[PDB]
């Protein structure tokens, strides 16, 4: 358009460009629209890119002084969902002049500011997006990465094993200490605070910090393997977390957590770009997840926060376990896993990836595990996750009839007899039973923890 | 297109046409509806952005007739004709003003 | 892992 | 329990306190369960309690350590759902100490983390958290309020006018300040940076924050009433927020704007507190809100963000417009705007208030409605929110025919007979139109805005 | 407003 | 014996004094009627950071007392209305005004939110006037480093003078106020709480 | 290669892939390779590769610890030199992982660290590198760019002229001001230290700050535009040269130059993010290229140190005049300057353009040109150069026999007359002495500047 | 200038 | 001692 005219317009005359070949440099949505029925499909698409990029609910002057057709997002591909006539995946190409560089915030706002609210769709789900290689380059990424924490704790050939000290409230900072000592005496390689472990009247944050640290130096020595604990920095302010994680080098703590989403993005990215100044491992929780990525026809999938967890920075990522989730969520599973931890991510509808991702040289992050996962799940654990995994046993630890030490020893022994029977070219989740089995006669730890929990 | 011309304004209800003496009072009377102390305040019209114009006596805490305050805003026009006044209600359970507007624009 | 299977391979 | 058993236990037996009278401390948490078939509904209410607080899926030998009666989270009350038997309300409530003082993360984290995700329940949704005084005292809160900001900007006796800047990316600082300088001059009391507005290569933060502010000045000087832009500081890393937000300071910006869920709490409320040292208006965006609070079987209800943001801390909160809600939904809508500016809001379940809220002396935060909202929706606007509100007519006035001058005068018009029809004592929404014809014989700006968009 | 409407009125 | 004291310490020598023979079971009552302070000990102290003279002229004031008034409730205003209070006794014909000394920073008014309007009180009854006029704004605060805050921002802002409450405030904070207002030029008002 | 053995082995078993194709990610090198007779041209390109890249003079074991296939530079194709028949260009890529991000400094090292000293060759010249946009969004770029600085200087419509005081050296601060004024009231835009002007005996550099920004401040009052002084900030020491930008900034100085190459790649790359944080344009000079970019069998192109000094920063470049150049060295400048402004410059071989070279959003510099130049060559320079220049006029202004107010008026309206006879659609170059004519007969300055210098 | 001459077009 | 004597107590 060349000329002035006021007044609402068509979103399709703009923003619906079925003939656009997307760029490299482009950044990529695809939506799955639930809309309502009357609107047009291609109405819709527009809508979603133009109220997503830079269109406005009726026609103003100021789009003259700029080039609306280079910066504008466009749809440009529709498509069928599989079985659900309901629903259609609508694809958005979004220039990359339109981000802020290095900021998953802004490319995150723009994408889900406004859009999951119209009238017109009954849902919205943001399937996948393609983060290029140019803006990837932009992004601080994880702090370390798998390679690099590994080479700093010296840990080879296994996943890594964890524990939450549970209850997750109530316990005194030295009492913490205890559980702490115990479980990383017993095998563990890390134990970590809960989530909602800041900073409480029972245990404040510093007195939590020293005593952990002893719990973990003092282990450290007695076992001849190093130990971490995930010290929680997630603070009311940023000052506040910044303290705290300063506090956590300053004592010589290798790891620190944070919950992305509740703290946020703004936070984690300054928390990421910290940890990678200091030497300081990061592990990120995905608290709030559930709220936004269970619904399948309105919210974003885990893929996509999976992809901006990388871009802002985490050396471990929670990811649930594969073993509650069913075969069709499984394939979707073992998807953000590989974005997650891979270089080069092929596009493979059957696996909900949507567009081929290029990490380039950007480091992966250790899938975490957990939940109520006890010596049972080791072997499909080790299976479906693999080495690059640390597989977190909470209750599985602190459950134990023998106390936290036993229950470590007793995790500990069933992960690295399922490591060994794998390397001989076992089928481990097969022959789960067995191993298991076989390992318990040398360790009574695994023994009574078979015991205690349930196949 | 017209040209939007750029001109001084005095906040709530300026970009409305200037208030007959019906519209005034209904403001007031709202204002005392509302339980809101009228006042008048009153200042140099190029000091018109200061936070703290001269104020006209007291607040009337507690009045409820209108005519009073209408009378004591042309005795606060009396006394300083060239001065822009604003009629202003405090609101004592906000501790805000519930509205203020300027009644007389000045020089 | 890593470089193994980048883009290029 | 006064001695260690091993092994998985139900929920009930510890987390369904029916008898429990909460006291006045205790944060209250009212969750609507939609459980699946064959779950009874006292487990489910307790698993909640449990998991959200200090339970786990096994019994472990740590809770001896300490006295679980005291910190535990209790359901103690279940109600059905009106017209909705597959759904029942779960009130549970937990004990203060659970909490970081003042941390708005810390109890959003408690109880959105995990219980989400359940596989227990269909559909778990959040619908109101009673904060006690106690905990609120804690909390910063708006940096200033609605009548110290009225105060600051010497404002009073109607709604602010405000605009977002259109397209919402792709202008130039320069062209970015002019479009600023037009609005502010014709009569909006405020502008505003899109929220995906940040640093663009397109245009800089630091360019942009300079051309606005001369914008600003020379609007306030032609116009003789204070003006305000609602620079955007939402940036990658606190240190950029921060940044942004020390030079807006120094240039004389009054007012800054923050995405607090895209953004984050953490940052939000760190920026809450810079705000008041600096005496700084803090204007808060809501994007994201949709994918969390749409859904109503799923998620978590907007009044409980609006909690957290009054908390969290900001002068202004985007609250969406009413016009569009149906009449079920305006109700709930008037709900959380009592929530976000009166000192007590009592329990209301029609208006979905399921607690009594009490503020004490923190300050209320101006709601502010926008949308594709023009001088047609004036009255209601008014009606609805009354005077402690901010309108913003983005596309309603870059997108009047003679330009944003116009287009501002003509909403302020519109805005001002608005106010002095209902000061007069008439009904503005039924004599809307007959209101905005009147005004509109003396404003030609009006008229042809009335004439551009339909009633 | 604030203080008119308070736990304590 | 003077080495038994901490030179500049009205602290120490105050705890010395008053530590604990006033809880003798021997006495009904024990009273601390005067302290001879010797030269020597006086010259350790900082004193007033100004005095009698000096404020004089800073303030271009001389030939008569000096006239006060504190604003009126001690507490409930808000901070505009406070200015405003300020303002009409300033341009009256009072050379000073106060916050009371309950006034820090409360709900109803924010520290803050209360210098920014005092100081505009004070700006404009001063050039209607063509008399200087001051505000005695009160920075006894929690923590030291509120305390300080507050003294700064006051400083920043131009308010020629501040208050501080001694006794409630304390000792240390007072001495340290006190050296402060001397380094930065502002006057320093003591309440006797 | 699987396995180590030792000795010495061929550069073209490894570094020399015919059949690569590059990716987009690569950053591509193209060296004219004059090889010593007896000496394989493949060989010489392997060789180039290995040794500015991940090859040695012998074998090393610590190869296979990585993947050298992943890491190595590998030369790809070879080309005739058209015309010279004792060269070679030699085409290598380089894999985006060799280089720091947002390193010119890594990459110009890794290209021209150790390959121009090889016996084998008997001149080396690095002609061109393709940057990918990849690797382009890591650098800071010029802080401003040609529009902002057009705004921020409120310049419009012609190029921009300015002037370097002279003599180079001798005058005191005071002597220097006064300069600066008669020229800057006279019509000049700007004027400059000379690039030996720093801090010296005679003139020490805070005392000529104070006086130049006096002189500039009092000029622009009185002539109502916009004027600014290129303060040197070239020092000797990282913390004197951030020192004088600081003092700059703190008076109010607009823009600032500084000695890209002399000054250092980590120096200029330091101020010019500086100068991004606050708002200061940056004029760059570019001392010592004739050094490194004359020879034509031995060094570095221009071409590249354009598009190393676009990347690193620089809101203005020195380009020399393309006056003296011959047509064979014309389309070569026009090349550079295509580089310097474009967004997009496609492969022309006939310009020296070896790569498609895409800037993406990375702003323009202006390209600034000097010399002994004086009104004469004013046509060719409006034709060659355009809009987005700044002309100096050093001796052209101080050699006025007027004086530098009436040599300013002299060259700012014989600039206009250019400017004005373009638009009006007239052949400047052709026409350019009867505009010149022309324009003198309402100018006593321009006549006698005229009179002064020869056509 | 910048936009019109872009990779893309 | 600490929650033993607590008011919920």
């Amino acid at each position: 358009v060349k000329k002035y005219s006021a007044g609402v317009k068509e979103y399709r005359q703009t923003y619906w460009m079925p003939e656009y070949t997307p760029l490299d440099s482009d950044i990529l949505a695809c939506f799955k629209i639930t809309p309502q029925p009357g609107v047009d499909r291609e109405e819709a698409a527009a809508a979603v890119a133009a109220e997503s990029s830079t269109g406005t609910w009726t026609t103003v002057w100021t789009d003259l002084l700029t080039d609306m057709d280079y910066y504008k997002g466009r749809a440009y591909r529709i498509e069928d969902v599989p079985g659900d006539d309901a629903a259609f995946y609508a694809f958005i190409a979004y220039p990359i002049d339109l981000f802020e560089e290095g900021s998953v915030v802004n490319v995150f706002t723009s994408l889900v500011g406004n859009v999951f609210g119209f009238k017109a769709v009954r849902g919205l789900r943001l399937e996948d997006v393609r983060f290029p290689l140019a803006y990837v380059k932009t992004c601080g990424g994880p702090p370390h990465g798998i390679q690099v924490e590994r080479d700093k704790m010296n840990k080879y050939g296994r996943p890594l094993l964890g524990c939450t000290i549970k209850p997750k409230l109530g316990l005194s900072a030295k009492n913490y200490g205890r559980a702490v000592y115990e479980c990383l005496r017993g095998g563990l390689d890390f134990t970590k605070d809960d989530e909602n472990i800041n900073s409480q009247p029972f245990m404040r944050w510093r007195d939590r910090f020293l005593f952990v640290q002893d719990a973990t130096e003092t282990a450290e020595a007695q076992t001849g393997e190093r130990k971490g604990h995930y010290l929680n920095v997630t603070a009311p302010t940023p000052e506040e977390m910044y303290k705290r994680a300063e506090f956590a080098k300053e004592i010589g703590a290798p790891i620190i957590m944070h919950d992305y989403i509740t703290g946020g993005f703004t936070a984690n990215t300054g928390l990421a770009k910290w940890c990678q100044d200091n030497g300081v491992l990061l592990h990120i929780h995905r608290a709030m997840h559930a709220v936004i990525d269970r619904n399948p026809n309105h919210g974003i999938h885990f893929r996509v926060l999976t992809k901006i967890l990388r871009l802002s920075g985490g050396d471990h990522l929670h990811t649930g376990t594969v073993v509650g989730k069913l075969e069709g969520d499984r394939a979707s599973t073992l998807g953000w896993i590989d974005l997650l931890r891979e270089s080069f991510i092929p596009e493979d509808r059957s696996r909900g990836i949507f567009f081929d991702q290029d990490w380039g040289s950007m480091p992966g992050v250790f899938a975490v595990a957990s939940g109520g996962i006890h010596v049972w799940h080791m072997p499909a654990l080790v299976n479906i996750f693999g080495d690059d995994s640390v597989l977190q046993f909470g209750g599985g630890t602190l459950g134990h009839p023998w106390g936290n030490a036993a229950g470590a020893a007793a995790n500990r022994v069933a992960l690295e007899a399922c490591v060994e029977a794998r390397n001989q070219g076992r089928d481990i989740e097969k022959e789960g039973k067995e191993i298991l089995t076989a390992a318990a006669q040398h360790s009574p730890e695994l023994k009574i923890a078979m015991e205690t929990w349930k196949e | 297109m017209q040209d939007y011309k750029q001109s001084l304004k005095y906040e709530t209800f300026s970009y409305l046409p200037p208030m007959n003496a019906e519209r005034i009072r209904a403001q007031i009377k709202y204002a005392i509806a509302q339980g809101w102390s009228p006042g008048i305040e009153h200042v140099e019209v190029k000091n018109s952005m200061n936070q703290y114009w001269y104020m006209w006596k007291l607040p009337f805490f507690g009045e409820q007739n209108v005519d009073n305050v209408l009378a004591e805003i042309e005795a606060c026009r009396s006394a300083y004709p060239t001065h822009q006044v604003k009629l202003v209600a405090y609101d004592n359970y906000a501790q805000s003003l519930g509205l203020a507007f300027v009644v007389y624009r000045g020089n | 892992p890593r470089l193994d299977l980048i883009e290029q391979a």
